[PDB]
C-alpha cells in the first residue's frame, strides 16, 4: 500500500455519500442545463438543427481561405438571416 | 602502447578523461541557451508555417524575384 | 467517517444500476430526436 | 489516520468531475428535437 | 479470372480462385465433372482444397 | 512592425511561460511543504 | 561468443579501431558519391535543359553538385544549356574523381589505424586504460565544424572565394549559380530567401566557434557528467543519432515543401505548385498581359515559354509516383519532346469549356468539362444510355494556341476526347515513349525519392536513438537485473521514495 | 548537495498511488488535455464548417459516428493555435475551424513522449531494463507516421485521420481506394506483426495455462501461485515436447520466447509506419506494371488485382465529392463508374 | 605484430540460422512480386 | 483475392460498422499490445546470469526449475507505470488474460463474419442526422457510405442484371 | 523467369521447414 486512504473505505463511508449525493447530482444537473439552455451551442459554435443551412440553400458552408477563415465563417453565420 | 610523433603532439587533448566541474556548474546558463534555442526553432517554424507572418517576409517562391 | 458503514455490495449494486440507467437513456436517445434518422 | 487531498485524489477528480458533467450534458441531448 | 503463376500472376495477385457461382452450394468433386479441363474451368480446386483444409 | 500574428506569437509564448511557471512554482512549493523523511 | 548483432561492439573500447571503422565508413560513402556521380554522367543527356532536365532523368547527386556551383562537364556542356564553357577541374567528372581518390586515401588510412590501434594517445595517462575524453573532443570538433560553417557561408556562398549557390526566379525559368549576399533582416528566416542561408552559415558558424572554444576550455558539471554518462561513448552515440534524425526530418520537410536549397530546376516542381495551380495562374497572367497589349490569341500563347508550360503538367507532380515504379520520370510518360500548345475546348454554341484537372490523389480520373462558372457542359460518360453531356451531343471542339499545334482545330469527337484526356493532366506534351520503352505510368522525381528515403530513415533513427539512450542509461542492468534485488525495493510503501533505500 | 532541485526530485518520485515523476510534468497535462479535447469535441463540437459533417453527440451523432474532424483543406498544415492568425484568440471560431484537431494531435504527441519518458524513469528507479519503453517506440512511430507525417506530405491536416470511430473507418477505406494500401508490403508486414503478436499472446497464455504444475488442492488453480516463489509455475519441458510433436518446432528458451514476443508486433507496427510515410508522398504500392500492360493489350486477362483496381476506382469516384468538398467536385451521373444494374 | 586483445569470437547457433533463413526467404517471397513489378 | 473478399464484404455488410468486427480489432490490436508488453516486461526483468559479451539468452537453461525473470520486479515496474492494482502479481492470472483477450476477441470477429453471413449487418446511420427543415446532415458514417457505394457499384461489374444485390 | 523465382523461394522455404524440424539442435535439460 502507498499510504492514501483505501477506495473501499472511502466509498463505503457515510460521509463520502453525504458529500457526493450533493456533488454528483449537482454536476449532472449542471451538464444538463449546459445543454438545455442552449449554452453549449454558443460556446462551441455548434449549429442548432435550424442553423445548418439557409432556408433555400443546399451548399455546404465550406471554409475556403486560411487567413480569412474566421470572417468566412462569420459571413456564413450572417447568411442564416 | 605505441607512441608516435603526432601521438605525442595530441596527447594533452586526450588526457583529461573523467574530469568534471563541481556540482551543477554551468547548467543554468546552458538552460537559458536551451530556452532561447527552443524559442528560435519555434519562431522559424511558425514563420515557415505562416502562423507567424512578418512584414516584408513573404513565405513563397515569389519571395523577391 | 468510519469505513464500512454502507456495505460494498450495495454501493456496487446502486452504482451499477446508475450506469444501466444512463446508458439505457443514451440508447433511448438513439431512437428519438437528433441522430434518430427521423 | 489517512490524508484526504492527495495526488491520487486530484487525479481521480480531474477525470470524475467532467465525466459527470458530460454525462449530464449528453443525457440532456437525448431529448433535443429538430 | 487467372489465378496461377504460369497464367500471369505473381505472389501477391495470385490465388486459387473460388468455385463458379453456377455451382452455388453444390458439391463439385473431380468425379462430377466430365473432365479435369472442365473441373478447372469451374474452380473445383477451390472446393477440394477448402474442404480438405477445414477437415484437417 | 508588430503584425497581428506576431502579437499572437507573443501571447502564446507568454501563455506557455505562465503555464510552466505556475506549474513549477506549485510543484516546488508542494515539494518543500511535503518533504520525504530520511535517516 | 558475441551474437551477430553485437559484432561491432568490440570497438567501444578500441578508439584506434573505432577510428579505423569510421575511416572505412567514410571511404565507403565517398566511393558511393563518386560512383553515383560517374553513373549519372554516363547516363545523363545534357541536350535539353528545357524539357529533359536532370530531374526528369532520375539524377540524384547531379542536382546537389549543381546546387553548390558545379554546372559543367569537361566535355564542354553545362546544365544551364551553354556550350563551349571551360569549367576547369571542378567539373562533375572532377568531383567524382576527387571523391574516388578521397575514398581510396580513406581506405588506406583505415588500414593504418586498424593495424596500429594501440597508440599511447588513446590511453588515460593515469590508469593506462583506453579512454576518450569526449566532452573536449566535442569541443574541438565543434570548433572545427564552426570554422568550416563560417568559411562556407562567408566565402563559398557569397562568391567572395567560391562559386556561390543555385538561385532562381519564382517559376524556375532562368536558374544559374550566383553569388548571394547574406540577409540579416527578418526575411533571413524565410525558407525561400537564399541570403538567409548565407547569413545562417556565417552566424551559426561564429556561434559554433564560440561554443566550441567554450567546450574545449570548460569541463562539464559533475551532475551532467554523471546524469548523461559522459564517460560512456554510447551516450554520444545516442544524442548524435537524435540530432541526425532531427536534421533528416528537417531536410525531408524542406525537400517536400520546397526552399531556396531545394530549387525546382534541380529537383523538379512540388506537389503544392500543382495543388494551387501556381504555374497555371502565372501562365494565365502572362497570357492576359499579352492580350491586353494587343496580341492575338495565337501570339499570346506562343509567347509562353515551353519550360513554364512543362511545370504546369501533372507528370512533373512528385506526388504521382509509385514505390515500385522504378527509375527516371522519363521511363513513365516518356521523354518530353515538345509542348503541343494550349488546348482550348468549346461546344457547338462556341462557349469555352474547361477540363476538370486531376488532383494528385487520383490514379485515374474522369473527364469533365464545365463553363467558366463551373456548370457541367460536357463529359466522357461511363454509361452511355442516359448520357446527356457527351462531346458528340454537345459538339465539343478543340483549338490549339501556341506550341506545335498552334492554329489548328479538331472537331472529330475521338481526337477531341483524346486531347481532353490529356488535358486533365494540364498542358499537353509530345513524348518519345520509344527510346526508353516508356510504360506510360507516372513516376516520382528525385524530390519525392529524397523525401521518402530521408523521412523513412529519420523515423528509424528515432528507434536507434531510443535503443542507444536506453543502453547508455541502463548499462548497469543490460545483462539482467540484480539477482539479489530485494522485493522490498519494489513492494509498495516500504520506501517513501521509489528505489531509495535511505527513505525506509 | 541538498538544493531545491533534489527536494523537488524527492517529492516527484515519492511512492504514491499514481506515480508522477519528472516525466509526469510533460505527460499528465498533455495526456489530460488530449483526452479532454477529444471528449469535449465529440460531445459538443461540429465539423460543419470544415467537412460539412455532424460530429458531436450534441448534433445527434452516436459513439460510433462522433469525431473531432480535421481542419478544412484550406487551413493547410496550420498549427491552428488559438492565438494563431486564423482564430485570433476566439475559442468559438477556433472550435469551428477544427482547432481541436491540432490540439489533440500535438498534445497527444507530447503526451506519448511523456509516457515513454515515464516508462524510462520508472524502469530506472525500480531497477529493470527499459524494454517496455523500447517496445513503446512502435505505437509512437505509428502515431507520428499516420497523424503527423502523412498529412504533412499531403495538402493539409484535412486528410489526416479524424479522431472518431467512423472517421477512422473512412480513413481505412480511403487508403484502400486511393493508395491501394492493402497491396503495400509494408502494410502486409504490419498485418503479419499484429496478427502474429496476437497469435503469440493467445498461444503462450494457453500453453502456460495448460502446462501448470499442481501447486494447490483447489480445482481453481489461480491461488496455487505465490508472487515470491522461486519455481516456474508451468512446465517448459512439457510445453516444448508438446509443441515439438504438434507443430514441428517449439521454444526451449524462455528469454528468447519473450524477446520474440517483444520483436514481432513492434517490428510489424514499425514496418507499417514506414509504408504510411511512403503514402505521405503518394509513393504507393498501387500497381503492377506488368499486369497493366498485359490487361491493356488483353481484355480477357483478369486477376483479382484488376478486380480490386475496379473497386478502387469505384471508391474514389463515389466518395470523393462529399469526402473532399473543397475540390467542388461535380460528377454527373453518366461519368460515375458502375457495372451492370447496380 | 603484438595481437589485439579486443578480438572476440562470433557465434550464430543453428536455431538462429533457421530463423534468419526464414526471415530472408519469406521477405523475398513478399517483395519479389514488387521487384518484378 | 483476400483483399477483394474484404472490400466486397465492407461494401455488402458494413463490417467496420459491426460491433463484432470492432471486437475482433480490439482483440488483435490488444493481443499484440499485450504480447509486446509481456515480452517487454519479462525481458525487462531477466535475472543477470550473463556477461555483456554474450547474449542474455544463455542465462536461461532449458528445463531449469528456477524462474528466469523476477515477476515481483516486473509488477513493481508496471504497477508504478499505471497504478498498483492495474498490474498482475499473479503469473497464472496474467497468462490467462493473455490467453483469453485475443481468443475471445477473435471469436467475436469470427462470429461477426458468421453472422453477417446471414445478413445481420453493421450499424446503419445513413441520414441519421437531420436538421430542422429535414436537410440531411452528413456524418462520418455517410462518407463511409459513399465509399461503400463505390465498392458496391463496381464489384463484379457484369454479374448483376437487376438493381439490388440481395445476396 | 518470375514464376521460376517464386516457386524456388517457396521450395527453399519448405526445405527450410524440413531442416528446422528434423534437423534442429536438440533441447537438452542441464
Ligand atoms: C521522432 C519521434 C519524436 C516524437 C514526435 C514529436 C512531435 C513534435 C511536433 C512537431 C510539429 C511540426 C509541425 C510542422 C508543420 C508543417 O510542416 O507545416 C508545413 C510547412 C509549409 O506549409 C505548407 O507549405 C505549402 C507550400 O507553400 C509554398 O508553396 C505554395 C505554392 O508553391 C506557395 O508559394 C506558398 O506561398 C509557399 O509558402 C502549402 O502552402 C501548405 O498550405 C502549407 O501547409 O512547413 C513547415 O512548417 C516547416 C518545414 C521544415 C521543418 C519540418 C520539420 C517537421 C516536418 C517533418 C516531416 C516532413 C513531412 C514530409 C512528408 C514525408
Ligand atoms: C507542459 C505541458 C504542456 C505542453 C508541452 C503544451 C504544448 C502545447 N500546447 Mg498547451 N496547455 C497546457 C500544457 C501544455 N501545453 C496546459 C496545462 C493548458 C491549459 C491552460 C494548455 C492549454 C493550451 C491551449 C489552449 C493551447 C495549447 C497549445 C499548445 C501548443 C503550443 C504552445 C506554444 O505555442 O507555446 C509557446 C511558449 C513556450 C514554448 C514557452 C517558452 C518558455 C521559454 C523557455 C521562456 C521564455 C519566455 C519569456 C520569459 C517571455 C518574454 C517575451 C517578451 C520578449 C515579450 C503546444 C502543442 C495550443 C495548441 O495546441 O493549438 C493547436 C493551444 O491552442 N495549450
Ligand atoms: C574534402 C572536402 C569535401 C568537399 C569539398 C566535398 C564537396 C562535395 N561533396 Mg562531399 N564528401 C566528402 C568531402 C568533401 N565533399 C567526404 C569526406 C565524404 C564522405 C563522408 C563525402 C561524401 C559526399 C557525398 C555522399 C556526397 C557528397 C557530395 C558532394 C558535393 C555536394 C556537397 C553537399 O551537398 O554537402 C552538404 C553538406 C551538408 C549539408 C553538411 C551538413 C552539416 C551538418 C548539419 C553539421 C552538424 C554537426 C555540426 C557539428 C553542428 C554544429 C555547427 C556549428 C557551426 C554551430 C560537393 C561537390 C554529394 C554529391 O553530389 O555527390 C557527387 C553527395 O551526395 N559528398
Ligand atoms: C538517399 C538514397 C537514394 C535516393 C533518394 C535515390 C534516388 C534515386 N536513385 Mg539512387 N541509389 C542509391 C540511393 C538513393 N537513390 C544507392 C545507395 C545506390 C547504389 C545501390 C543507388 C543506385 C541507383 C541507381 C543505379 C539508379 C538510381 C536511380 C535513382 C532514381 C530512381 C529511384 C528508384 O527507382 O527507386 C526505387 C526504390 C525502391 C524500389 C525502394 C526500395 C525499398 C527496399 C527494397 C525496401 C527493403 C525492405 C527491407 C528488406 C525490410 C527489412 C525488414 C526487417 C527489418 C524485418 C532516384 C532518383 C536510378 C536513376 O534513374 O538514375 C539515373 C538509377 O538507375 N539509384
Ligand atoms: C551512426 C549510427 C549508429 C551506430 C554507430 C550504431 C552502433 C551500434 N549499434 Mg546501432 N542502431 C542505429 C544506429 C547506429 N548504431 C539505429 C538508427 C538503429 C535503429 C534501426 C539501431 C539499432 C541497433 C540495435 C537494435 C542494436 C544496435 C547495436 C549496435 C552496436 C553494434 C552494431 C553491430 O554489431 O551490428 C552488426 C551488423 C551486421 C553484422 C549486419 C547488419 C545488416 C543491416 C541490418 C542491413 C544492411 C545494412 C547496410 C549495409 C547499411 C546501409 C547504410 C544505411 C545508413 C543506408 C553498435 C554499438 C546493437 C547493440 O547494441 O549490441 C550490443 C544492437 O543490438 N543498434
Ligand atoms: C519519444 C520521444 C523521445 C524519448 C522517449 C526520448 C528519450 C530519451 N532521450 Mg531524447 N530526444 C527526442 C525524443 C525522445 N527522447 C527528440 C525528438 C530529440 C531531438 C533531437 C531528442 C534528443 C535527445 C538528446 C539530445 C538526448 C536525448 C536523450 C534521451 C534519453 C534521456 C531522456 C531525455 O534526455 O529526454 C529529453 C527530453 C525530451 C525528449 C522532452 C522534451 C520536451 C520538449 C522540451 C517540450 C517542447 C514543447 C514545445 C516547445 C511546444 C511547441 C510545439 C510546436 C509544434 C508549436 C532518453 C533515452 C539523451 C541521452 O540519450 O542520454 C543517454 C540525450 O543526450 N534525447
Ligand atoms: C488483417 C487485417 C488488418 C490488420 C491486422 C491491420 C493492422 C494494421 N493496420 Mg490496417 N488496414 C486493413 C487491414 C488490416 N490492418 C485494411 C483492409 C485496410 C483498408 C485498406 C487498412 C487500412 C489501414 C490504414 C489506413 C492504416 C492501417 C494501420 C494499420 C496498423 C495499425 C496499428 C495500430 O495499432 O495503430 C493504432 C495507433 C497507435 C499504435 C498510435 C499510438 C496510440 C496511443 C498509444 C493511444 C493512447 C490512448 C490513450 C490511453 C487514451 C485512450 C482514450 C479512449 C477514450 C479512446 C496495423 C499494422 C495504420 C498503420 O499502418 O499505421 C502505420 C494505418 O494508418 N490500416
Ligand atoms: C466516474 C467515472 C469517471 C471515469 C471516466 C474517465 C474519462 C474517459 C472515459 C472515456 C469513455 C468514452 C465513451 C463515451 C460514451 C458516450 O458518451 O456515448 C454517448 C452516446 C450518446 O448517444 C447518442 O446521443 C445523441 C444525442 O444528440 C443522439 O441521441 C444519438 O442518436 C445517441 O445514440 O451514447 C451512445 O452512443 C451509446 C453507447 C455508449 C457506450 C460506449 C461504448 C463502449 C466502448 C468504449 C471502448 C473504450 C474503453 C473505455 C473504458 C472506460
Ligand atoms: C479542450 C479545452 C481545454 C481543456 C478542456 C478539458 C480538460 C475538459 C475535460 C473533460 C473530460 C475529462 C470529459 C468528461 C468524460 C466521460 C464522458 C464523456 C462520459 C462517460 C462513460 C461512459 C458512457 C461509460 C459507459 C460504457 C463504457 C465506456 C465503460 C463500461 C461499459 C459502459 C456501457 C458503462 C481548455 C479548456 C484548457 C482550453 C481549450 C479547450
Ligand atoms: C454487485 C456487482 C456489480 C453490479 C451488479 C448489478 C447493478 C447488477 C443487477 C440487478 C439488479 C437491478 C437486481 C435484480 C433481479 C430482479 C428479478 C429476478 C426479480 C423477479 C421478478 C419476477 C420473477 C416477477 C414477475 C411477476 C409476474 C410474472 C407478472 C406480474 C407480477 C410480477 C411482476 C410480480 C458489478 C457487476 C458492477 C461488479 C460486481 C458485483
Ligand atoms: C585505393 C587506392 C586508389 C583507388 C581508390 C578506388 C579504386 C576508388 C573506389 C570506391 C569504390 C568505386 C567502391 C564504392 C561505393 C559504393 C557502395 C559503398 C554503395 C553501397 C550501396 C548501399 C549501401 C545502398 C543500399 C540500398 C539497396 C542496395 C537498394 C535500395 C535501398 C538501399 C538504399 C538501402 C587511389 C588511386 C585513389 C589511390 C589511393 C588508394
Ligand atoms: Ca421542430
Ligand atoms: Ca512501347
Ligand atoms: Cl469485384
Ligand atoms: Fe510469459
Ligand atoms: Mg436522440
Amino acid at each position: 500500500t502507498t499510504g492514501e486512504r483505501p477506495f473501499s473505505d472511502i466509498i463505503t463511508s457515510v460521509r463520502y455519500w453525504v458529500i457526493h449525493s450533493i456533488t454528483i447530482p449537482a454536476l449532472f444537473i449542471a451538464g444538463w442545463l449546459f445543454v438545455s439552455t442552449g449554452l453549449a451551442y454558443d460556446v462551441f459554435g455548434t449549429p442548432r438543427p435550424d442553423s445548418y443551412y439557409a432556408q433555400e440553400q443546399r451548399s455546404i458552408p465550406l471554409v475556403t481561405d486560411r487567413f480569412e477563415a474566421k470572417q468566412q465563417v462569420e459571413t456564413f453565420l450572417e447568411q442564416l438571416k | 602502447a605505441r607512441r608516435t610523433w603526432l601521438g605525442d603532439i595530441l596527447r594533452p587533448l586526450n588526457s583529461e578523461y573523467g574530469k568534471v566541474a563541481p556540482g551543477w556548474g554551468t547548467t543554468p546558463l546552458m538552460a537559458v541557451f536551451m530556452g532561447l534555442f527552443l524559442v528560435f526553432l519555434l519562431i522559424i517554424l511558425e514563420i515557415y508555417n505562416s502562423t507567424l507572418i512578418l512584414d516584408g517576409v513573404n513565405v513563397s517562391w515569389k519571395a523577391l524575384g | 467517517s468510519e469505513g464500512g458503514r454502507i456495505p460494498l455490495w450495495i454501493v456496487a449494486t446502486v452504482a451499477g444500476m446508475g450506469v444501466i440507467v444512463i446508458v439505457g437513456l443514451f440508447f433511448y436517445g438513439a431512437y428519438a430526436g437528433l441522430g434518430s434518422s427521423l | 489516520s489517512y490524508p484526504i487531498f492527495t495526488v491520487r485524489w486530484v487525479a481521480v477528480h480531474t477525470l470524475a468531475v467532467p465525466t459527470i458533467f458530460f454525462l449530464g450534458a449528453i443525457a440532456a441531448m437525448q431529448f433535443i428535437q429538430r | 479470372v487467372s489465378g496461377s503463376l504460369l497464367y500471369g500472376n505473381n505472389i501477391i495477385t495470385g490465388a486459387v480462385v473460388p468455385s463458379s457461382n453456377a455451382i452455388g452450394l453444390h458439391f463439385y468433386p473431380i468425379w462430377e465433372a466430365a473432365s479435369l479441363d472442365e473441373w478447372l474451368y469451374n474452380g473445383g480446386p477451390y472446393q477440394l482444397i477448402i474442404f480438405h483444409f477445414l477437415l484437417g | 512592425t508588430i503584425t497581428p500574428s506576431l502579437k499572437g506569437f507573443f501571447i502564446g509564448l507568454l501563455s506557455g511561460a505562465v503555464v510552466l511557471g505556475l506549474t513549477f512554482a506549485v510543484l516546488i512549493a508542494i515539494s518543500q511543504i511535503d518533504k520525504v523523511q530520511r535517516s | 561468443g558475441l551474437p551477430w548483432y553485437r559484432v561491432h561492439t568490440v570497438l567501444i573500447n578500441d578508439p584506434g579501431r573505432l577510428i579505423a571503422a569510421h575511416l572505412m565508413h567514410t571511404a565507403l560513402v565517398a566511393g558511393w558519391a563518386g560512383s553515383m556521380a560517374l553513373y549519372e554522367l554516363a547516363t545523363f543527356d545534357p541536350s535539353d535543359p528545357v524539357l529533359n532536365p536532370m530531374w526528369r532523368q532520375g539524377m540524384f547527386v547531379l542536382p546537389f553538385m549543381a546546387r553548390l556551383g558545379v554546372t559543367g562537364s569537361w566535355s564542354g556542356w553545362s546544365i544551364t544549356g551553354e556550350t563551349g564553357i571551360d569549367p576547369g577541374f571542378w567539373s562533375f567528372e572532377g568531383v567524382a574523381l576527387a571523391h574516388i581518390v578521397l575514398s581510396g586515401l580513406l581506405f588506406l588510412a583505415a588500414c593504418w589505424h586498424w593495424v596500429y590501434w594501440d597508440l599511447e594517445l588513446f590511453r588515460d595517462p593515469r590508469t593506462g586504460e583506453p579512454a576518450l575524453d569526449l566532452p573536449k573532443m566535442f569541443g574541438i570538433h565543434l570548433f572545427l565544424a564552426g570554422l568550416l560553417c563560417f568559411g562556407f557561408g562567408a566565402f563559398h556562398l557569397t562568391g567572395l572565394f567560391g562559386p556561390g549557390m543555385w538561385v532562381s526566379d519564382p517559376y524556375g525559368l532562368t536558374g544559374s549559380v550566383q553569388p548571394v549576399a547574406p540577409e540579416w533582416g527578418p526575411d533571413g528566416f524565410n525558407p525561400y530567401n537564399p541570403g538567409g542561408v548565407v547569413a545562417h552559415h556565417i552566424a551559426a558558424g561564429i556561434v559554433g566557434i564560440i561554443a566550441g572554444l567554450f567546450h574545449i576550455l570548460v569541463r562539464p558539471p559533475q551532475r551532467l557528467y554523471k546524469a548523461l554518462r559522459m564517460g560512456n561513448i554510447e551516450t554520444v552515440l545516442s544524442s548524435s543519432i537524435a540530432a541526425v534524425f532531427f536534421a533528416a526530418f528537417v531536410v525531408a520537410g524542406t525537400m517536400w515543401y520546397g526552399s531556396a536549397t531545394t530549387p525546382i530546376e534541380l529537383f523538379g516542381p512540388t506537389r503544392y505548385q500543382w495543388d494551387s495551380s501556381y504555374f497555371q495562374q502565372e501562365i494565365n497572367r502572362r497570357v492576359q498581359a499579352s492580350l491586353a497589349s494587343g496580341a492575338t490569341l495565337e501570339e499570346a500563347w506562343s509567347a509562353i515559354p515551353e519550360k513554364l508550360a512543362f511545370y504546369d503538367y501533372i507528370g512533373n507532380n512528385p506526388a504521382k509516383g509509385g514505390l515500385f515504379r522504378t527509375g527516371p520520370m522519363n521511363k513513365g510518360d516518356g521523354i518530353a519532346q515538345a509542348w503541343k500548345g494550349h488546348a482550348v475546348f468549346r461546344n457547338k454554341e462556341g462557349e469555352e469549356l474547361f477540363v476538370r484537372r486531376m488532383p494528385a490523389f487520383f490514379e485515374s480520373f474522369p473527364v469533365i468539362l464545365t463553363d467558366k462558372n463551373g456548370v457541367v457542359k460536357a463529359d466522357i460518360p461511363f454509361r452511355r444510355a442516359e448520357s446527356k453531356y457527351s462531346f458528340e451531343q454537345q459538339g465539343v471542339t478543340v483549338s490549339f494556341y501556341g506550341g506545335e499545334l498552334n492554329g489548328q482545330t479538331f472537331t472529330d469527337p475521338p481526337t477531341v476526347k483524346s486531347y481532353a484526356r490529356k488535358a486533365i493532366f494540364g498542358e499537353i506534351f509530345e513524348f518519345d515513349t520509344e527510346t526508353l520503352n516508356s510504360d506510360g505510368i507516372f513516376r516520382t522525381s528525385p524530390r519525392g525519392w529524397f523525401t521518402f528515403a530521408h523521412a523513412v530513415f529519420a523515423l528509424l533513427f528515432f528507434f536507434g536513438h531510443i535503443w542507444h539512450g536506453a543502453r547508455t542509461l541502463f548499462r548497469d542492468v543490460f545483462s539482467g537485473i540484480d539477482p539479489e534485488l530485494s522485493p522490498e525495493q519494489v513492494e509498495w510503501g516500504f520506501y517513501q521514495k521509489v528505489g531509495d533505500v535511505t527513505t525506509r | 548537495e541538498r538544493g531545491w532541485f533534489d527536494i523537488l526530485d524527492d517529492w516527484l518520485k515519492r511512492d504514491r498511488f499514481v506515480f508522477v515523476g519528472w516525466s509526469g510534468i510533460l505527460l499528465f497535462p498533455c495526456a489530460y488535455l488530449a483526452l479532454g479535447g477529444w471528449l469535449t469535441g465529440t460531445t459538443f463540437v461540429t465539423s460543419w464548417y470544415t467537412h460539412g459533417l455532424a460530429s458531436s453527440y450534441l448534433e445527434g451523432c452516436n459513439f460510433l459516428t462522433v469525431a473531432v474532424s480535421t481542419p478544412a483543406n484550406s487551413m493547410g498544415h496550420s498549427l491552428l493555435l488559438l492565438w494563431g492568425p486564423e482564430a485570433q484568440g476566439d475559442f468559438t471560431r477556433w472550435c469551428q475551424l477544427g482547432g481541436l484537431w491540432t490540439f489533440i494531435a500535438l498534445h497527444g504527441a507530447f503526451g506519448l513522449i511523456g509516457f515513454m519518458l515515464r516508462q524510462f524513469e520508472i524502469a530506472r528507479l525500480v531497477g529493470v531494463r527499459p524494454y517496455n519503453a523500447i517496445a513503446f517506440s512502435a505505437p509512437i512511430a505509428v502515431f507520428v507516421s499516420v497523424f503527423l507525417i502523412y498529412p504533412l506530405g499531403q495538402s493539409s491536416w484535412f486528410f489526416a485521420p479524424s479522431f472518431g470511430v467512423a472517421a477512422i473507418f473512412r480513413f481505412l477505406l480511403f487508403f484502400q481506394g486511393f493508395h491501394n494500401w492493402t497491396l503495400n508490403p509494408f502494410h502486409m508486414m504490419g498485418v503479419a506483426g499484429v496478427l502474429g503478436g496476437a497469435l503469440l499472446c493467445a498461444i503462450h497464455g494457453a500453453t502456460v495455462e495448460n502446462t501448470l504444475f499442481q501447486d494447490g488442492e483447489g480445482a481453481s488453480t489461480f491461488r496455487a501461485f505465490n508472487p515470491t516463489q522461486a519455481e516456474e509455475t508451468y512446465s517448459m519441458v512439457t510445453a516444448n515436447r508438446f509443441w515439438s510433436q504438434i507443430f514441428g518446432i517449439a521454444f526451449s528458451n524462455k528469454r528468447w520466447l519473450h524477446f520474440f514476443m517483444l520483436f514481432v508486433p513492434v517490428t510489424g507496427l514499425w514496418m507499417s509506419a514506414i509504408g504510411v510515410v511512403g503514402l505521405a508522398l503518394n509513393l504507393r504500392s498501387y500497381d503492377f506494371i506488368s499486369q497493366e500492360i498485359r490487361a491493356a493489350e488483353d481484355p480477357e486477362f483478369e486477376t483479382f488485382y484488376t478486380k480490386n483496381l475496379l473497386l478502387n476506382e469505384g471508391i474514389r469516384a463515389w466518395m470523393a465529392p462529399q469526402d473532399q468538398p473543397h475540390e467542388n467536385f461535380v460528377f454527373p451521373e453518366e461519368v460515375l463508374p458502375r457495372g451492370n444494374a447496380l | 605484430m603484438e595481437p589485439n586483445p579486443n578480438r572476440q569470437p562470433v557465434e550464430l547457433n543453428r536455431t538462429s540460422l533457421y530463423l534468419g533463413l526464414l526471415l530472408i526467404l519469406v521477405l523475398a517471397l513478399l517483395f519479389s512480386s514488387y521487384f518484378f513489378n | 483475392g483476400t483483399f477483394n473478399f474484404m472490400i466486397v464484404f465492407q461494401a455488402e455488410h458494413n463490417i467496420l460498422m459491426h460491433p463484432f468486427h470492432q471486437l475482433g480489432v480490439a482483440g488483435v490490436f490488444g493481443g499484440a499490445l499485450f504480447c509486446a508488453m509481456h515480452g517487454s516486461l519479462v525481458t525487462s526483468s531477466l535475472i543477470r546470469e550473463t556477461t555483456e559479451t554474450e547474449s542474455a539468452n544463455y542465462g536461461y537453461k532449458f528445463g531449469q526449475e528456477e524462474e528466469t525473470y523476477n515477476i515481483v520486479a516486473a509488477h513493481g515496474y508496471f504497477g508504478r507505470l499505471i497504478f498498483q492494482y492495474a498490474s498482475f502479481n499473479n503469473s497464472r492470472s496474467l497468462h490467462f488474460f493473455l490467453a483469453a483477450w485475443p481468443v475471445v476477441g477473435v471469436w467475436f470477429a469470427a462470429l461477426g463474419i458468421s453472422t453477417m453471413a446471414f445478413n445481420l449487418n453493421g450499424f446503419n446511420f445513413n441520414h441519421s442526422v437531420i436538421d430542422a427543415k429535414g436537410n440531411v446532415i452528413n456524418t462520418w458514417a455517410d462518407i463511409i457510405n459513399r465509399a461503400n457505394l463505390g465498392m458496391e457499384v463496381m464489384h463484379e461489374r457484369n454479374a448483376h442484371n437487376f438493381p439490388l444485390d440481395l445476396a | 523467369m518470375e514464376t521460376i523465382t517464386y516457386v524456388f523461394i517457396f521450395a527453399c522455404i519448405i526445405a527450410l521447414f524440413f531442416f528446422a524440424i528434423f534437423f534442429r539442435e536438440p533441447p537438452r535439460i542441464t
